[PDB]
RNA sequence: CGGUCCCUAUCCGUCGCGGGCGCAGGAAAUUUGAGAGGAGCUGUCCUUAGUACGAGAGGACCGGGAUGGACGCACCGCUGGUGUACCAGUUGUUCUGCCAAGGGCAUCGCUGGGUAGCUAUGUGCGGACGGGAUAAGUGCUGAAAGCAUCUAAGCAUGAAGCCCCCCUCAAGAUGAGAUUUCCCAUUCCGCAAGGAAGUAAGAUCCCUGAAAGAUGAUCAGGUUGAUAGGUCUGAGGUGGAAGUGUGGCGACACAUGGAGCUGACAGAUACUAAUCGAUCGAGGACUUAAC
RNA sequence: UAGGCCCAGGCUCUGGGCACUGUCUCAACGAGAGACUCGGUGAAAUUAUAGUACCUGUGAAGAUGCAGGUUACCCGCGACAGGACGGAAAGA
């Protein structure tokens, strides 16, 4: 099935949201294993809808992607990074566009962390 | 589960018309009563078509004597003789549950025509 | 699945408009029943030019209940109420009359004679 | 007493010629090999140990490659063993098919049940402790086969079974009878 | 719910036999002598 | 002279699940069964039969044959239930600069449906057919007591008792059983006893997971590979998307178009992650007898 | 967010009828918190010592510790509530 991740039904899906978004910004993040395994399958998701580059496509992915600045150089959207940026990037993989790194415990409290970036 | 497919597939039949929930049909099943082989027909609304496969069901419902009665068919069942199509019907739902508490012109509304 | 204290409509000319039932009659253990059974019942309302009073205890037949009742090529059958048809002594009813359709199980009981007198059996 | 070794795949639905709706269960039964005969003189007892479902030369240790060499076949996934069957008319190395069965015939069948985790007295033994449940062999005696298929190599038994899907089924002819 | 008499030492003892630490699963990095968890990262080694 | 109750309850006890060592080499599988537990139930109808019997009225015993109920065990193919990361409609307010389209909050905001899994009220099956020794009883033959006598000696029958037949567990059964297959008898110290070190067959750590699961455990896999995610194609569910165009003063309707969307289900596909590694693991005592 | 109705008598009480329901026949699934595993921190009541089985007897109250027998490899984790000479109680 899936993981409930110590959430509620709504602090779940907010937390998956933020970190995409965060993914998508900075090409690679650091949080925990479980956090990752779970990241791991919306971000790849999003990033099949943002390779199709219809209007239909984009407004499934802006119902669900955080309105944030990717760059100010280029005053440039999340969204508009995603459909402009990456999409051209993996034009020729079919799947798997991430990787976890697995790093080690935490010292405030043991937990696992991993690294998950952008192949 | 392709296998369960091909295992079943020699009993599916092919003669049956396209319907869907809320049309009205006019089914021909067999009875065997007095042995004696009789067509009994019943005619009313669809009003659920779960399943798929071998296992797909359908559920009609109709108005008799002032006591509406619901039958229950699976779909490929060699105890029906034929489907024919009365009327097509223009619903905005797939299960129809909330017009067996509607009585007469509220429950005839469905008779919308497409 | 008709069980004690539930209400059930009366489908015939006997007189009585309603019942409710007192026991299941059957088995031992046997809390519920379905179509084609007998039961013992109360009759709570009634006509006042009927054969049958208000308040005796009778004996009924289960003609029709919401809950279905499945056959052996798979099919189902189903009704919007509980009806009951009042019965004496052996298999017979106490009424000229039947109103409404009876479920087809009515027959592999030996009830054919108030199946020959329902307007419809499906 | 004659059986043979499967896994099971589902459930479904089979009208019969008078109409009628039987639920069903599939096995598939790939050719099953006969390994060794222990005899009374040499083992104490009578029976043939069957051997199915051949798995990859890597799963397999070099013991469990010596134990099917005599019988001539890659090693196999699962093996067990029946008692009271005749003990000519199998050798070592021949091929039980699905046919022994016929339509019509009556089996029993054994599984293992679907685990259930630590259930409570309530589910348990219904009011005596509380504990596991689920995980042990049970068997579903006088099960009639409604078809078989011999090139797919398919039972289609009446009724339910014991058991996950695709797990280990055993199917022999009725005890009681 | 109320302990009858104190716990002995040979008891206490041997209730905590089963309470201890396993040895980590440690590999040598490629690159590198660092040692790292198996399956965990270090191209810094 | 009964009641309560309250830990969870340290301790004994009971249930479930592990770790260790043992079982005279080291291993991987398949098993016998000393012993233990479970199962043991009922209602109507058809027959014998309107039969024996009974003044009539009334009316069996036994044996068969159907159909129910309760209980028990399994399972989700069917009828339903739930199904908080599935689909849709809708109120208030607020936000993405605006229109359109969407997000947040209001019990999952409310309402209509529902995949997988788990379920009963649902479905399948069971309690059968038989054998053995008996107790109380009914008996044959027969002495004491020339006869007779259930009995003294000897032979029968005999019950929801009992043991086997059915189901399950079971070699820590320290009495530690049996069968098949694999590895072989290495190097050092110590004369001997014995002790260390690399290994063999084989496993484990670690990692991907679920048909398993509180945690251990169990099971499927670890780059001559489909274990999980992704992708592609499907199954089922909901039900006619966005944009554009048309009709209407407008709320809206129609076409494009069984359209769009789709968690746990199936098949292909090494695209991503199961890398490299490390640890453990034999060299087979003595006696007698048959060879 | 925010009252169930109707017909009665007695001035609020007793009613009666209807509606409605997990109160139950009879329970099933789902959500959260604790329980459970991992990292950090960390008490209290109680306590003659203790390597603390069961049965049948014996016995100043009721035997773990007395006699005779029967069973039982060593160490844990999670449950139960049987004993708990636990506390509540209360009759009296």
């Amino acid at each position: 099935s899936y993981r409930k991740l110590g959430r509620t039904s709504a602090q779940r899906k907010a937390m998956l949201r933020d970190l995409t978004t965060d993914l998508i910004i900075n090409e690679r993040i650091e949080t925990t294993e479980t956090r990752a395994k779970e990241l791991r399958s919306v971000v790849e998701k999003m990033i099949t809808l943002g390779k199709r580059g219809d209007l239909h496509a984009r407004r499934q992915a802006a119902a669900y992607i955080r309105n944030e600045v990717a760059n100010e150089e280029n005053n440039q959207d999340a969204l508009q990074k995603l459909f402009s940026d990456i999409a051209t990037r993996y034009e020729e993989r079919q799947g798997g566009y991430t990787r976890i790194m697995k790093l080690g415990p935490r010292r405030g409290d043991g937990a696992p962390m991993a690294i998950i970036e952008l192949v | 589960q392709k296998l369960i497919e091909d295992i079943t597939k020699e009993q599916l039949r092919t003669d049956l018309p396209a319907f869907r929930p809320g049309d009205t049909l006019r089914v021909h099943v067999k009875v065997v009563e007095g042995n004696r082989e009789r067509i009994q027909i019943f005619e009313g609304v669809v009003i659920k078509r779960r399943g798929g496969g071998i296992s797909e069901t359908f559920t009609v419902r109709k108005i008799s004597y002032g006591v509406g009665v619901e039958r229950t068919f699976p779909v490929h069942t060699p105890k029906i003789a034929k489907i024919e199509v009365v009327r097509y019907g223009k619903v905005r739902r797939a299960k129809l549950y909330y017009l067996r508490e509607l009585r007469g012109k509220a429950a005839r509304i469905k008779e919308i025509r497409r | 699945m008709i069980q004690q204290e539930t209400r059930l409509k009366v489908a015939d000319n006997s007189g009585a408009r309603e019942v409710l039932t007192i026991k299941v009659l059957g088995g031992s253990g046997r809390k519920t029943a379905n179509i084609g059974d007998v039961i013992v019942c109360t009759v709570k309302q009634a006509t006042p030019g009927g054969v049958v009073k208000k308040g005796e205890v009778v004996k009924a037949v289960i003609v029709r209940t919401k809950s279905g009742a499945r056959r052996s090529d798979g099919s189902y059958i189903s009704f919007d109420e509980n009806a009951c048809v009042i019965i004496r002594d052996d298999k017979s009813p106490r009424g000229t009359r039947i109103f409404g359709p009876v479920a087809r199980e009515l027959r592999e009981n030996n009830f054919m004679k108030i199946v020959s007198l329902a307007p419809e059996v499906i | 007493t004659k059986g043979i070794l499967g896994r099971k795949i589902g459930m479904t639905q089979v009208f019969a010629e008078n109409g009628d709706l039987i639920p069903v269960t599939v096995i598939e039964a790939a050719p099953n090999v006969v390994l060794q005969k222990k005899t009374a003189e040499n083992d104490g007892y009578e029976a043939i140990q069957l051997g199915f479902d051949d798995k990859r030369e890597k799963l397999s240790n070099k013991p469990e490659k010596g134990h099917v060499a005599k019988a001539e076949t890659a090693p196999k996934r699962f093996v067990k063993e029946l008692r009271g069957v005749e003990m000519d008319a199998y050798e070592v190395g021949q091929e039980v098919k699905v046919e022994i069965f016929s339509a019509g015939e009556i089996v029993d069948v054994t599984g293992v049940s679907k685990g259930k985790g630590f259930q409570g007295a309530i589910k348990r033994h219904g009011q005596l402790l509380p504990g596991r449940m689920g995980g042990e062999q049970i068997t579903v005696q006088n099960l009639e086969i409604v078809k078989v298929d011999a090139e797919r190599n398919l039972l289609l038994i009446k009724g339910n079974v014991p058991g996950a899907k695709k797990s280990l089924i055993t199917v022999k002819s009725a005890v009681k009878s | 719910a109320v302990p009858f008499r104190r716990t002995s030492k040979m008891k206490k003892r041997l209730r905590r036999t089963h309470f201890k630490l396993n040895v980590p699963g440690m590999t040598e990095c490629p690159s590198c002598g660092e040692m790292k968890l198996s399956h965990r990262v270090c191209k810094a080694c």
